[PDB]
DNA sequence: ATCGGATGTATAGATCTGACACGTGCCTGGAGACTAGGGAGTAATCCCCTTGGCGGTTAAAACGCGGGGGACAGCGCGTACGTGCGTTTAAGCGGTGCTAGAGCTGTCTACGACCAATTGAGCGGCCTCGGCACCGGGATTCTCGAT
DNA sequence: ATCGAGAATCCCGGTGCCGAGGCCGCTCAATTGGTCGTAGACAGCTCTAGCACCGCTTAAACGCACGTACGCGCTGTCCCCCGCGTTTTAACCGCCAAGGGGATTACTCCCTAGTCTCCAGGCACGTGTCAGATCTATACATCCGAT
């Protein structure tokens, strides 16, 4: 079954890391990643760098762990790039709270949320599967996606975890039937489709993991291209997978927060509700808020607002 | 000479051109519309005049009264029809009684 | 000096029936039947020129105009009628 | 003496009433329920005496036509009598109201 | 100065047998004067523009005729 | 089990298509009884889609009138059942008989 | 063509009922309204037609559909 | 030769008159036609439209629908009592029939 | 081309948006109100005919217009639409 | 009124898309500006016909009973029509292929508008007499108790 | 369950009487010739949408098995609308007056048809920009059989 820190204590390795820093709870099930779950109270498994992980934190440490040993130095590094660890969220708080009061304020209740290190195809597909949905039918569709199509690594108690899809099988004959069959919607196609797209017409994988050292606003462009990719999803990557900091998703949630929050009201566009250029402007007064990690400030009130 | 001596009819083709135009129902008028107007008017005054003139010889009247006109309007299903949405002035109704006022037998 | 079709109701009765009389009470109905019929035959050539586009109304627009107004039985006797008013009137 | 049951005469003068021709309806009464009518619209309103009669034949032609279709639903309804349910079912089905 | 009344109790039987009717109930004595009443205020409507229109202050046969006509019961006898 | 009750399966469905603004009659079948009744005026005439479209809706307003008229007619009876007598009662008040 | 009548079904008769405010259905019902439609749809495609033939066509438009309907009483909207 | 200035506008109006005037002219109506009466008729037809869209605007608002369909359209006409009276006769393509049950028809409780 | 065919669907679009400046219409409602005005157009304009020949006049003035909008319109519609075509009418004479 | 199943609506970290809105090219129908003649407004006037009044007359409307027959409520029966479930079926959709005639243009003709002269017909106007309404007497049809 | 008394309604005969209809003058609109202008009859060409077929999906029609609610026949009650006698009252009906307004005549003057330039409002068409719908799970709200 699933370890825990208590059961199998010459199994856990630690890394220094204060919950100021870092909360998991409010940043594995906050929306950003979809493959984490706490099988065990203060206790979350998932698959990170091809392989099954359980982390648990203390006060100052962050707890890690057919595995018959303790993680290894290199392993452990695996663990501090998922989760940026170099970045000092302390500085980052410091810098927003003292431009925006508001985010003082939320930012007193809500430490730790931080951003994850991801990896382009799951973060892709995962975002194409968040569109017009909630994330707890996301989490279902991605973990019935990845248990179809994926590779298949070990098995706890119930539950046989997978490794993500190769851009090969998601591209594979019939794959839309099933992902309608496994209850994605019309996303079954945007997925089977993005596949294709990126395999048969953008040059494969190497396209996607370009765009990494690619610019921002290049970056968006190409990936706007896909199916299931317009503004709010492009974003999501951008931010999320290819190291865009200052990329901010505007969706329904940012709508409300900025409303209600700051008074918000479009200024530039024609529309006084949701529109693509309203998203837009409502992006850029993030941008002109916060700054250059104005993306992982929005990560923050945004899993405040799930909260 | 006469238009309606010419087309073998008795009403006026001259008096039913003149209303034609002076109508002003279109900008111009052909010349076998007003014949062949007043030859139905005349084939209707003639149906008309029949059965009046038959309804008023069944009453032993040898003097059509508008009594006779609506009984002979009334007694045709198709005269009824294009005439179903009008009044005949002291014309009197069809006389019947629905069969279950009629008293037991 | 109002005008009425009397006279001519008169010689299509005298036609009819040679021994019967009509009373002008009566024939005050004559003339607003045949008024009526008159304009609710002319209205619908009107309506059937402005149709077509056309500005002519003839005697197929007439003949139309009564087999659109009259029903089956009376329409039939009266197109057979105006048809052999016209053919003779053009023959002669 | 001599006592005629009821309904008998009220099938009499329907034969009466049906080949008769008359107005039915006193002729003063009716043209000063115009001209009190006509006041709602304009004061000092004159009438010809065949407008008046015109007005008159309309509006019993119109009154019997109605009391034929009440007739009808009134038979329709298994019963032998008129109701003003009669009346309100033929003005609405007829469209009247 | 009502004169609604002036439709007497027996004309609106005669009006009835006429129509072809055995029994009256006693509402109609007043449900068919209103309905004469709502009737004879729409004829009138018309007959009175007409005659407004025209500019006369007399109210012809023809008008009532033209009125009559307008509403679809078109009435034969007076022109 | 779960049986409903001849009263409600009627209600609703009955607030559906008067929600609803579909044509309520299949395209086809009208279209080839509209083409069945005009082989009798003329032989081989061809309709345009829109006019077998413009008949069809007209006829499914004549139907849905005159249906109204006859539940009318039969809550009149106390009934409510529509029978044809309902059906010929109100096409003769309206005029069509 | 024939037998064509029968393709109103009696299911598009309880659907047209019961738009039509209609609770409940007899048996007759169905026969009687197909009369009645044939005779409606009689009526206003003899004016259809005698309009198409009057313009020398063999094609039926809507706009002859519409004018027929307009003399019959029913003056459609919509189409034209 | 001045500055081009349409009838409508001079009115103060929005349906043409030029075009109803011409439309006068070319339906053999009368004879001859006065210069006030287009304007007046174009002033009741926008009238008469000005209350029908209003009418079909709240009905819009009231369905939560953005854009103007024939379903509000027909309840707007039937929902008001003169523009019932006005369009009696009158069909609706795809317009639908106004929600309404008999009291009678509706369960006891 | 497809010929010069003359339809209100602009004018009706100017009203709409002048009464709520924020709804969109659908085609299929621009036919009907073109039916709309063009039967009503049609209706007044033949009752105005008939007034002209009744009174043995030859013309078509504002005012039997204003005698078949009394006749047609119901009532208070015909009230308010006789007001607003007075304004009209009285704002053309005004140049 | 209460309660557990059936339905119905709002919503959920967006995206697509057939329909609509809008921009623009381009003409053709609306405007501006003149004249011409006639339709309509206006002043004067005359008759007739609608309004108002009075007095006799009596037909018809109001009123009051007696009663009986028809509306109405209740009630039992029975059956047929609503409802649900499984089984055909042909409606509907997408696609392809073909051509009948709908819809335009082009030309020229013959058919109707229009005007001048002519003449007859069908409209007021007037006078007669016979078809018809009315009164009364008598023959005989339906109704309603007697038996 | 079929006859007389009694109204009641035709049949017939006499008796006025006032419209129906036959002449008569006439004058204004129908008829006839002739000229000129353009609506459309006829030819001809394009292309489009209506028809015809065909394969596949699947919502919808059909048929059969229930079972309970509604149509209908039957009884009993009571009430209110008939038929009819009696009283009144207001409508008919014959006069009278009388003057308001509808029709008619004769100016006369502005108002709209007709025509010729001249141009921009609206139509046709080509790109942006989207409101509705979207698969399905879920959180409620709402209705309905059973209690």
């Amino acid at each position: 079954g699933h370890r825990t820190l208590a059961s199998t204590p010459a199994l856990w390795a630690s890394i220094p890391c204060p919950r100021s820093e870092l909360r998991l709870d409010l940043v594995l099930p906050s929306g950003q990643s979809f493959r984490w779950r706490e099988q065990s109270p203060a206790h979350w498994s998932g698959v990170l760098a091809d392989q099954v992980w359980t982390l648990t934190q203390t006060e100052e440490q962050l707890h890690c762990t057919s595995q018959a040993s303790r993680p290894t130095p290199d392993e452990l590094e695996a663990v501090r790039k998922y989760f940026q660890l170099d970045v000092t969220l302390a500085q980052l708080y410091h810098h927003w709270g003292s431009v925006d009061s508001h985010f003082q304020e939320v930012a007193q209740k809500f430490q730790g949320v931080r951003l994850l290190r991801q990896d382009p195809i799951e973060c892709l597909f995962s975002f194409i599967c968040s569109s017009n949905n909630n994330i707890a039918r996301i989490t279902g569709m991605v973990e019935r996606l990845c248990q179809a199509f994926g590779p298949r690594l070990i098995q706890l108690d119930d539950v046989t975890y997978h490794g993500f899809p190769s851009l090969q099988a998601l591209a594979g004959p019939e794959v839309e039937a099933h992902l309608r069959k496994l209850g994605l919607g019309y996303r079954a196609r945007y997925v089977s489709a993005s596949a294709r797209a990126i395999l048969e017409e953008q040059g494969g994988l190497a396209w996607l993991q370009q765009l990494r050292e690619s610019s921002y606003e290049e970056a968006h462009k190409a990936l706007c291209i896909l199916p299931g990719v317009g503004t709010q999803v492009a974003d999501c990557i951008c931010l999320m997978a290819l190291d865009k900091p200052q990329a901010v998703p505007v969706d329904v949630h940012m709508w409300h927060i900025a409303q209600r929050d700051y008074s918000w009201h479009p200024t530039t566009s024609q529309a006084k509700g949701p529109s693509p250029q309203t998203n837009k402007e409502l992006g850029n007064f993030f941008r002109s808020l916060w700054g250059p990690y104005a993306g992982w400030a929005q990560a923050v009130l945004f899993s405040a607002d799930l909260r | 000479k006469t238009r309606s001596s010419r087309a073998g009819l008795q009403f006026p083709v001259g008096r039913v051109h003149r209303l034609l135009r002076k109508g002003n129902y279109a900008e111009r008028v052909g010349a076998g519309a007003p014949v062949y107007l007043a030859a139905v008017l005349e084939y209707l005054t003639a149906e008309i005049l029949e059965l009046a003139g038959n309804a008023a010889r069944d009453n032993k009247k040898t003097r059509i009264i508008p009594r006779h006109l609506q009984l002979a309007i009334r007694n045709d299903e198709e005269l009824n029809k294009l005439l179903g949405k009008v009044t005949i002035a002291q014309g009197g109704v069809l006389p019947n009684i629905q069969a279950v006022l009629l008293p037991k037998k | 000096r109002k005008e009425s079709y009397s006279v001519y109701v008169y010689k299509v009765l005298k036609q009819v029936h040679p021994d019967t009389g009509i009373s002008s009470k009566a024939m005050g109905i004559m003339n607003s039947f045949v008024n009526d019929i008159f304009e609710r035959i002319a209205g619908e050539a009107s309506r059937l020129a402005h149709y077509n586009k056309r500005s002519t109304i003839t005697s197929r627009e007439i003949q139309t105009a009564v087999r659109l107004l009259l029903p089956g039985e009376l329409a039939k006797h009266a197109v057979s009628e105006g048809t052999k008013a016209v053919t003779k009137y053009t023959s002669s | 003496p001599h006592r005629y049951r009821p309904g008998t005469v009220a099938l009499r003068e329907i034969r009466r009433y049906q080949k008769s021709t008359e107005l039915l309806i006193r002729k003063l009464p009716f043209q000063r329920l115009v001209r009190e009518i006509a006041q709602d619209f304009k004061t000092d309103l004159r009438f010809q005496s065949s407008a008046v009669m015109a007005l008159q034949e309309a509006s019993e032609a119109y009154l019997v036509g109605l009391f034929e279709d009440t007739n009808l639903a009134a038979i329709h309804a298994k019963r032998v009598t008129i109701m003003p349910k009669d009346i309100q079912l033929a003005r609405r089905i007829r469209g009247e109201r | 100065r009502d004169n609604i009344q002036g439709i007497t109790k027996p004309a609106i039987r005669r009006l009835a047998r006429r129509g072809g009717v055995k029994r009256i109930s006693g509402l109609i004595y007043e449900e068919t004067r209103g309905v004469l009443k709502v009737f004879l205020e729409n004829v009138i409507r018309d007959a009175v523009t007409y005659t407004e229109h025209a500019k006369r202050k007399t109210v012809t046969a023809m008008d009532v005729v033209y009125a009559l006509k307008r509403q679809g019961r078109t009435l034969y006898g007076f022109g």
